[PDB]
């Protein structure tokens, strides 16, 4: 039974791990517009001065 | 309330198994139940992204 | 001439494929798989 | 294969996803008690046995 | 089999790197020639005036 | 009873940090388009 409980325990940790590796995945592709908007922004505004 | 044992019960393996037959029935059940929930919330972020 | 900057639109529209072609590469890089979407290859999917 | 988390945000997300994985498994602790105790019964029903 | 899915689906590693940098290259430049591109008509207009 | 109370209340850090960047974004556009609403009706007078 305990084996059992092990092996069930283990597929559980392993899928959570791959969903928050999903989500990071996600968040990551985004930061780099973002970061690119906010540069943009400072070039813009600083250059109208 | 459960009344006093009149005699030795017969074939108590029988009930022990049948009892235990109907436990891991539900664990069972309440296994299988907590992936269809991990499926539902993996279903729920995708279509939260899109 | 005032009323339009041909100019600004030329580089949004170049700025925009570039950031198109940026994101396609980072998303790849990230998750080490060169398929993340039906778009990317039909049969690859199936396969 | 290979993945290199954190390319395009500059974040430490990989070092956060490492602790992650660390601190997921402790679930896991007493279940490893458990079959260390029973294992060790076992091996004491062997010893009296001899 | 778990060889020929990993081939068929992993991505490259140098191609991957390789095209991410010249998009940030490209994207850099592009934020920067469009403010410039605004702020030219802006002074040839202001000056002839 | 831990792993239930920590779902219940603990917070997820990519919708966080994403609103974070949104709103960092949001706030450093507001502060420039205030100094050019100021500057509007001061070339106004100008030109007066």
């Amino acid at each position: 039974s305990l084996t059992k409980q092990y092996l069930s325990v283990s597929n559980s940790i392993d899928e959570t791990v791959a969903r928050y590796k999903a989500q990071f995945t996600q968040l990551d592709t985004m930061m780099s517009k973002l970061n690119n908007t906010s540069s943009y922004l400072t070039q813009q505004f600083t250059a109208m001065n | 309330l459960a009344e006093a044992a009149a005699t030795t019960t017969e074939n108590p393996l029988q009930k022990i198994d049948a009892a235990l037959a109907q436990v891991d029935t539900l664990r069972s059940d309440l296994g299988a139940v907590q992936n269809r929930f991990n499926s539902a919330i993996t279903n729920l972020g995708n279509t939260v992204n899109n | 001439v005032i009323n339009t900057n041909s100019l600004s639109l030329l580089t949004q529209n170049n700025l925009n494929k570039s950031q198109s072609a940026l994101g396609t590469a980072i998303e790849r890089l990230s998750s080490g798989l060169r398929i993340n979407s039906a778009k990317d290859d039909a049969a690859g999917q199936a396969i | 294969s290979i993945s290199s988390l954190g390319v395009g945000s500059n974040l430490p997300l990989d070092q956060l996803l490492t602790d992650l994985t660390k601190n997921e498994k402790g679930r896991l602790t007493p279940i490893t008690k458990q079959q260390s105790a029973n294992s060790a019964k076992l091996t004491a029903y062997g010893t009296l046995k001899s | 089999l778990t060889s020929a899915r990993s081939r068929i689906e992993d991505s490259d590693y140098a191609t991957e790197v390789s095209n991410m940098s010249r998009a940030q290259i490209l994207q850099q430049a592009g934020t920067s020639v469009l403010a410039q591109a605004n702020q030219v008509p802006q002074n040839v207009l202001s000056l002839l005036r």
